[PDB]
């Protein structure tokens, strides 16, 4: 029941594990093929500087990954990138290195279409981790094969990424490739959730302690008891701050403590496996795992309270039994579970600390309701109906009455554009509320992939957000409040395009924003990169269904002063068409806003512009 | 035996352990054992740390008998230093008089110190204001001063009382049960303390320990069930509570701390409190939408000639039309109660936050008001009550024209100018009570057999009154050209003035007679 679960078998955690073993003996990493399967296994390290980088001025040696290189490691719509622990991408970084031969071997696996296992020890657990991301971003978005895809299994990792880091795992389907065993007491997975200052000075000791081949420092009581200690208890903080934040309560007195506190952000990623003399339990919510992470490490009595310390330093050493016994050891599914007493009780969970296990469990059992009520919505005739008569209905009539249905929306003449307006007004409810559930953490991690979504999204963003624009001009927004671009474009079309973006563009390795750029410096303007870059500031031109709102603020304004702008826009439009982003039956019209504006224009540019050949001038 | 924890149990446990193991109150509770010892006035010493700026006050020993002693503060006295404070529904509230006259009589040194922690917040560098007893009293004062008039989006300051005698009383807690201050306020206590509670109330957010651990209440309601006794407790060495609360986390006593029933109390009222919400994300876009279909059905009155003040007004004395009827039944009604609730919520809301919300509901709610009262009138007329204006109005109309009835209107009259009026609403949202009460007034001079003369003569003489403020509000081009729509009330009422005015004329008599409205509220 383990293998049709976490599609990894006995076979391949064994092989994971005699690499991450053998990895003690070689540079950086070590290769074992094995047939039909390749392993990479890392060298973990036991110095604090691979833990906590020494340049590294936060709180607990975290840093934003770059964009760049890892475009899916972030939030969509909020846009916000994911985090992890700096020394560990340093190491990563290291391996990488072409004199390694690593990527080359990697690339080797890739065109005999070999199983590639990413697979680590302590430390260099956490290197697989990276390493994995690293695999799935370079090479397995670009060409999605049941070839290409890797494993991911470590041995007493420390926690690698933030929330963010998680939840986009979550949201590309990555999440199933990762299993992390881990012994029950085992403090290095712990590590990390406590502020490197709690744990400075006890440290170096305890690593060395944790060190396999490092039987010289003398073993230290006090040392090892007062970083378990330190541990825990910061642990508990991070533990108890996550129950409270989860169930949404309490939002105020614990907004007012933030500013006071230092939690860590790193989270469990991927499957988590816990062990036991009798049991093999595995989670894969996040949240539980976190809560787990604290109330599996405690006392039974409190006359055990002196071993736990000591234990959680052998336990580290314990995987080696682990991978011998594991066929002799009862098997669950936490998530599936019915009941989850039984498991947690041999795993040594309180009563309370099981309440919050179940807390964590049963709100993600919220999120799948959540989308089931969404999916009921949308897919409802009185919903469907509401886009259908904006583009059956309006749209056409509007095209006949030779202004469009911006022009239309805007002046609002007639009892149809009232009627239009209603049904803005409608489903900007009900895309709002998404958006709402969504801010909140209160859908499933895929949701933002859903291709379903998104083409309704992108649906109703299309046709629905120049009426939205329309509106904001309509009540004079842009003189009160300012350009729609910049301080009026609604949040859920922001969302739509971004999913929107991500879908087609995360196959090809570009980010939206490095396509838009490299067209604007395609279109010949000469200028400088910079220069241009503050013209274009909140420029409407870097989305389709925006095309109104730029078109809004260039009329009236002289052309010289707004002539890169224009220019721009043209060299968009034909793309925006082809790609449906834009109406050509509307843009283009005798009564059409656009068309009126783009007729005054200089003659000079006319004549050699693109769009001389679609608009013709008055008499 | 004994059924699993309930959800609000389990949030007073986490939220109370978090506050322990974050070593807040240590890091307080150490400095106050400071300025105690390393003429019996106030005393306050400020530590500059790294991560915060942490303020001790410290206060003579509590008088036992002044317990109950308090001071009454209103919005209209000169001498309360809490103004923002006050709101529309409690213009008043009451102090603790010791607490009160220790912070007052150290008006000059607590002013000085306010703006260092406002540049040190502005910095975004946080705040904890902490004191023992009396002195924890003052400190909570302090940081109530400090919020009068602070910036929102700087981070709040935290003030951390240790066995403190309660502050305020009912009235004040009510206000700050409707203030993000309330959250500013962590009052710890020992679960053996006692407080007579007849006239002061707690508020804020209290920590309640115990030896095994503690928890975080704030819910008042319950905090007044587990502290309240016959007999004000002295104070307790909280250097020994803390001590037993740091051995509290290496232990495995899960005890329920707190009883059962008053759980069953704070979970009854904290669902009541997640539907009082009124979801103002949700039945923000609610009112929106009922809103637009107010507009279309305003435009389709329009279009058919008779404005939709009439065309409510006469679906709602004959029924005949499920589009109007969905109209008065459903949208009307929604945003009638979602307007009410507004202002409601404003007027229990301390002044500083009551002026915030009602700056985000200006435009919306003159809109409103100038859209829907008009409907509001309709009814009143056709169910045969008189003088609006007076005697009439629904009171959040009031507030709402109260509020925001004096400054977006001359912005707006600045565009109603040059452009043209179609979408204009009526200012004056009692318009049509004026059109209304002036019918009546006709008919009076019309069908009253036997009327004296001199009553005659007044009646007369509101006709013209209101012709006067008919024509100025035509000139000032403050009304909706659809008054004069054909089958309007307002041209029912000039059919029935010219009748019996007779032979003599007026600026508004030419205006009508020559149909010189059809160009009323063009561009220019
Ligand atoms: O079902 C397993 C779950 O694991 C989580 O870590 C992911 O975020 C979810 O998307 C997934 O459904």
């Amino acid at each position: 029941a383990f293998e049709a679960l976490t599609g990894i078998n006995g076979d391949l955690i064994t092989r994971s594990w005699s690499a991450s073993k053998q990895a003690y003996l070689t540079e950086r990493y070590h290769k074992e093929e094995a047939g039909a399967v390749v392993i990479f296994a890392f060298q973990p390290s036991f110095s604090e500087k691979d833990f906590f980088d020494p340049d590294n001025k936060s709180s607990f040696g975290e840093i934003k990954l770059n964009r760049v290189q890892f475009p899916c490691m972030r939030k969509i719509g909020k846009g916000d990138v994911a985090t992890v622990n700096e020394a560990f991408l340093k190491n990563l970084e290291a391996v990488i290195d072409p004199r390694t031969s690593f990527q080359a071997s990697v690339e080797m696996a890739v065109r005999s279409r070999k199983q590639i296992v990413f697979t680590g020890h302590s430390s260099g657990g956490a290197t697989a981790i990276l390493a994995t991301v690293w695999y799935l971003e370079k090479y397995f978005i670009r060409n999605p094969n049941v070839y290409l895809e890797p494993r991911c299994v470590t041995f007493g990792a420390p926690l690698v990424g933030d929330s963010i880091f998680s939840h986009a795992l979550g949201r590309e389907k990555w999440s199933r490739f990762f299993v992390n065993f881990v012994t029950r007491f085992d403090i290095v997975p712990r590590i990390t959730l406590a502020r490197k200052a709690s744990v400075e000075e006890t440290l170096p000791h305890v690593l060395a302690q944790l060190d396999p081949r490092n039987s010289s420092v003398q073993e230290s009581e006090q040392r090892i008891t007062e970083f378990y200690t330190s541990v825990m208890r910061d642990t508990s903080t991070v533990a108890n701050q996550a129950v409270c934040e989860l169930t949404g309560s309490a939002e105020a007195i614990l907004e007012t403590l933030s500013s006071f506190l230092e939690l860590s952000p790193y989270r469990p990623a991927g499957t988590f496996v816990f062990s036991t003399e009798k049991r093999l339990v595995a989670v894969n919510n996040s949240d539980a795992i976190l809560q787990m992470l604290f109330y599996t490490c405690q006392a039974s009595d409190e006359q055990e309270w002196s071993l736990i310390p000591f234990r959680s330093i052998r336990d580290h050493h314990s995987y080696e039994e682990l991978v011998q016994s594991m066929g002799m050891k009862l098997f669950n599914h936490l998530d599936g579970e019915n009941s989850i007493e039984s498991s947690l009780n041999d795993l040594g969970v309180s009563t309370r600390g099981r309440q919050y296990v179940q807390a964590a469990l049963e709100e993600e059992k919220k999120r799948v309701e959540n989308q089931k009520k969404i999916i009921q919505v949308i897919q409802q005739e009185r919903f469907l109906k509401k886009l259908a008569w904006i583009e059956d209905e309006y749209k056409p009539k509007c095209q006949a009455h030779k202004n469009g249905y911006y022009d239309s929306f805007k002046v609002s003449n007639e009892e149809n554009d009232f009627k239009a307006n209603v049904k803005r007004a409608e489903l900007a409810g009900v895309f709002d509320e998404v958006l709402g559930l969504l801010k909140k953490c209160q859908l499933p991690d895929e949701f933002e992939g859903d291709i379903d979504w998104i083409k309704l999204a992108t649906r109703y963003r299309r046709l629905v957000e120049p009426l939205d624009i329309a509106n904001y001009h309509r009540h004079l927004k842009n003189e009160d409040t300012g350009p729609y671009m910049k301080r009026g474009r609604p949040t859920r079309y922001i969302y739509a395009q971004r999913g929107y973006e991500h879908h087609i563009l995360k196959p090809n390795g570009m980010i939206a924003e490095d396509v838009f750029w490299n067209k604007v410096n395609g279109l010949n303007l000469g200028l400088q990169l910079e220069e241009i870059q503050e013209t274009l500031k909140n420029s409407g031109s870097e989305c389709g269904s925006c095309f109104w709102a730029e078109v809004e603020e260039l009329k009236g304004k002289p052309y010289e002063e707004v002539e890169v702008r224009v220019k721009t826009l043209e060299g968009m439009l034909r793309e925006w068409i082809t790609a449906g982003e834009v109406d050509e039956k509307e843009i283009f019209l005798e009564g059409s806003t656009f068309r009126k504006w783009w007729i005054t224009l200089p003659k000079n540019h006319k004549s050699h512009s693109p769009l001389r050949d679609y608009m013709m001038d008055e008499i | 035996s004994q059924d699993p924890e309930s959800s609000s149990s389990l949030k007073g446990s986490a939220l109370g352990k978090l506050v322990v193991t974050s070593g807040l109150l240590h890091s307080s509770w150490s400095k106050i054992l400071e300025i105690h010892n390393p003429d019996s006035g106030l005393e306050f010493q400020i530590h500059r740390e790294e991560k915060f700026t942490l303020v001790v006050f410290s206060a003579p020993p509590i008088c036992r008998s002044s317990s109950s002693d308090s001071t009454l503060l209103h919005v209209k006295d000169k001498e309360n230093p809490f103004p923002f404070l006050c709101s529309e529904n409690n213009p008043s509230f009451s102090l603790h008089t010791p607490a009160f006259n220790l912070f007052t009589s150290a008006s000059t040194s607590l002013t000085y110190l306010k703006s260092e922690l406002l540049q040190t917040l502005k910095s975004e560098k946080p705040v904890i204001i902490t004191g023992a007893a009396l002195g924890g009293s003052v400190a909570s004062l302090y940081t109530l001063w400090l919020l009068e008039t602070i910036e929102p989006t700087l981070k709040r300051p935290l003030c951390i009382t240790f066995g403190s005698p309660l502050i305020g009383d009912a009235s004040l807690q009510q206000i700050l049960e409707n203030s993000v201050r309330n959250s500013c306020f962590l009052h710890v206590v020992s679960a053996q303390t006692r407080i007579k509670m007849d006239f002061f109330k707690p508020f804020g957010t209290f920590l309640i320990c115990f030896d095994s651990g503690c928890v975080c209440i704030e819910d008042h309601v319950a905090v007044t069930e587990l502290l309240n006794g016959v007999h004000d407790s002295g104070l307790v060495d909280y250097s020994q509570v803390l001590n037993r609360l740091d051995q509290s986390m290496l232990s495995l006593a899960d005890s329920r701390l707190i009883p059962e029933d008053v759980i069953k109390g704070i979970e009854k009222r904290a669902e009541m409190k997640n539907l009082r919400f009124d979801m103002m994300f949700k039945k923000l876009n609610d009112m929106k939408i009922s809103m637009a279909y107010i507009e279309w059905y305003k435009k389709k009155c329009k279009e058919v000639k008779i404005g939709y003040y009439d065309r409510f007004k006469t679906q709602l004395a004959f029924p005949s039309k499920e589009f109007d009827i969905n109209i008065k039944n459903h949208h009307k009604s929604e945003l009638n109660r979602f307007w009410k609730s507004v202002v409601e919520e404003v007027e229990r809301r301390p002044q500083s936050d009551a002026s915030i919300l009602k700056r985000r509901f200006l435009f919306s709610g003159n809109n409103y008001r100038r859209m829907i009262e008009p409907l509001d009138i309709a009814e009143y007329y056709l169910e045969g009550r008189k003088e609006y204006r007076t005697t009439g109005r629904s009171h959040h109309y009031v507030m709402l024209e109260k509020w925001f009835g004096m400054e977006s209107i001359l912005i707006e009259k600045e565009r109603c100018k040059k452009r043209d009026l179609s979408d204009l609403l009526t200012f004056d949202s009692c318009f049509w009570a004026e059109v209304e009460d002036s019918l009546i007034v006709i008919n009076q001079l019309n069908t009253t057999v036997g009327m004296r003369d001199d009553v005659r003569e007044v009646l007369t003489r509101k006709l013209v009154e209101f012709e006067g403020y008919v024509w100025e509000i035509i000139t000032k081009r403050e009304v909706s050209p659809e008054i004069f729509l054909e089958e309007s009330s307002f041209m029912k009422w000039w059919k029935e003035y010219k009748k019996i005015k007779g032979f003599n004329s007026s600026y508004l008599t030419e205006f009508m007679n020559t149909r010189k409205y059809e160009s009323y509220g063009k561009s220019q």
